[PDB]
């Protein structure tokens, strides 16, 4: 829905494997307009 | 003498961001 309404914003997913979330975690080392997350993480 | 150290600096400076961004573009779909 971030893509459908106004796609301009820099959106980060944050789900799945430790390796995949680690790859994204290092991006926020601003161009991170939202991160999409869940409470267990 | 520093140029051989500088060419190593610029190629790794692009390779760093390149691989991370390439993985980002493969990931998000």
């Amino acid at each position: 829905e971030f893509t459908r309404f106004v796609p301009k914003f820099k959106v980060l997913p944050y789900w799945g494997n430790p390796h995949d979330r680690k790859v994204i975690r290092r991006f926020w080392s601003a161009p991170f307009h939202v991160v999409i997350t869940s409470y267990q993480l | 003498l520093t140029e051989e150290m500088l060419l190593k600096r610029e190629e790794r400076a692009r390779k760093r961001r390149l691989q991370a961004a390439r993985r980002a573009e493969e990931h998000k779909n």
